[PDB]
């Protein structure tokens, strides 16, 4: 699946 | 002489990144006069990632959760609107170090610097493609949302892209500073797959002209072809059809090496049907596609070396 | 994911970049404090460039013989002296956006970001090696005598080449910032060449580690070699040593992929011995060797996609 | 012959 780079 | 993959320098664009917060999710910003520009994934949490309603998620947020830190001091927002996929953060402070800027959108087979970062500090630069699948092979890990892709005309910065997210294949897709999608994408966790892609074939043989005005011209053959005849064979090798407006853009570099368009073109199919027979040019196994006639007649003399 | 030829972000140098011209001879220079680092060749004359004498040349030059252009601002020369191949001007302004900043000498094999210059106007940024026989493959015409090379390590910049000549093969020569010419090359245009050069082993090892973090992993094998027994394949492919400190080197990469250094030498002499058979490892037909294990483990993720 | 590449 896609992956939203944004980082937790 | 020489011929590289050359980006353009990056400091005016480094002026511009800050780091975006809401709750636990972190990435990058571009603060131009008074608004931070950044992916609206930022709202997102970690488990409403497959189908997230994001006029649903915004109207439940205030401008003060929003977190925006410009390396040491952090900037309050002030008003938060959301446009197609981006949000625009109004801060109460006009960045000092703002460029003359632009934003455009960028047609496939044109390139761009990406300058990637991550918690609003850039680790690197490098020079990218649009392709034709309106993909970028870019490099970005997890943090990297929110970098943008750029060029720089004279002084003046024309941002072309802001990065969203890394497809299944390990290409990656992003936005205009609009927050329009690039390609059919969409910023959510669903089944994507990048199109086919082809080969950019007016870059081809702008990379080929490169090589000639850096002395080089092994590749080169007697023959030429009709426009038509060369996209029969390029259609077959998945390049993508030369058309008129190609050839007219090719006319400078032509005109430069004495090498006519058509010509060229003739000394492209052949490298098709043959191959490179354990041969290189500028420094490459592979026909490279990477580099548009402006960036050419950018980086290169303008004498060929006869 | 991804994996690009990436630069560092050079705006801490290009607010050092400046023009120096001395009579109808104009290059870059580097602006650091008060002091204006240039190659000597400024003071070169049209025709007096198969044999100067740079002493001779420089005691017969005054402090305003020197015009130093920050952009818009000239600034006062107060002072110079020769160190080696290159002049330090002492101006009366200290730049106000000096970065951290040490001076460099690296080993062959060591890659760096170059930032090409014209006029005092940086025009691109690119990643280079410092090849085994000393010279660069750069892109440089002229004007860009003085141009800069360096590292970026948190935030000190560590300049570590000064551009100075092109070849006649079309490689570039330079010093370090204090004027010592990396090879056996002098500034002066009498008959020079580049020594043999040979292909950077650990480089290559790394780049196929990158690869593997990557995801791609086809040209493994089963198979594993001596450090010796490689060596033998090395010599033949016109290929560097591999040294023990070179494996160790490597540790961290072999660590994080699982794959014994010395595996992956057996894969790497496969590729030397087979070729690739129309693969490509990392979008290139060719090995590279112009990415260190540093360069692999920073712009790699943590996580090696399994 | 090298060039040292300033320019004129």
């Amino acid at each position: 699946y896609p992956k939203l780079q944004s980082s937790q | 002489s020489g011929f590289r993959k050359m980006a353009f320098p990056s400091g005016k664009v480094e002026g511009c990144m800050v780091q975006v917060t809401c709750g636990t999710t972190t990435l990058n910003g571009l603060w131009l006069d008074d608004v931070v520009y950044c992916p609206r994934a930022v709202i997102c949490t970690s488990e409403d990632m497959l189908n997230p309603n994001y006029e649903d998620l915004l109207i439940r947020k205030s401008n003060h959760n929003f977190l925006v830190q410009a390396g040491n001091v952090q900037l309050r927002v002030i008003g938060h609107s959301m446009q197609n996929c981006v949000l625009k953060l109004k801060v109460d402070t006009a960045n000092p170090k703002t460029p003359k800027y632009k934003f455009v959108r960028i047609q496939p087979g044109q390139t761009f610097s990406v300058l990637a970062c991550y918690n609003g500090s850039p680790s690197g630069v490098y020079q990218c493609a649009m392709r034709p699948n309106f993909t970028i092979k870019g490099s970005f890990l997890n943090g990297s949302c929110g970098s943008v892709g750029f060029n720089i005309d004279y002084d003046c910065v024309s941002f072309c892209y802001m990065h969203h997210m890394e497809l299944p294949t390990g290409v990656h897709a992003g936005t205009d500073l609009e927050g329009n999608f690039y390609g059919p994408f969409v910023d959510r966790q669903t089944a994507q797959a990048a199109g086919t892609d082809t080969t950019i074939t007016v870059n081809v043989l702008a990379w080929l002209y490169a090589a000639v005005i850096n002395g080089d011209r092994w590749f080169l053959n007697r023959f030429t072809t009709t426009l038509n005849d060369f996209n029969l064979v390029a259609m077959k090798y998945n390049y993508e059809p030369l058309t008129q407006d190609h050839v007219d853009i090719l006319g400078p570099l032509s005109a430069q090496t004495g090498i006519a368009v058509l010509d060229m073109c003739a000394s492209l199919k052949e490298l098709l049907q043959n191959g490179m027979n354990g041969r290189t040019i500028l420094g490459s196994a592979l026909l490279e596609d990477e580099f548009t006639p402006f960036d050419v007649v950018r980086q290169c003399s303008g004498v060929t070396f006869q």
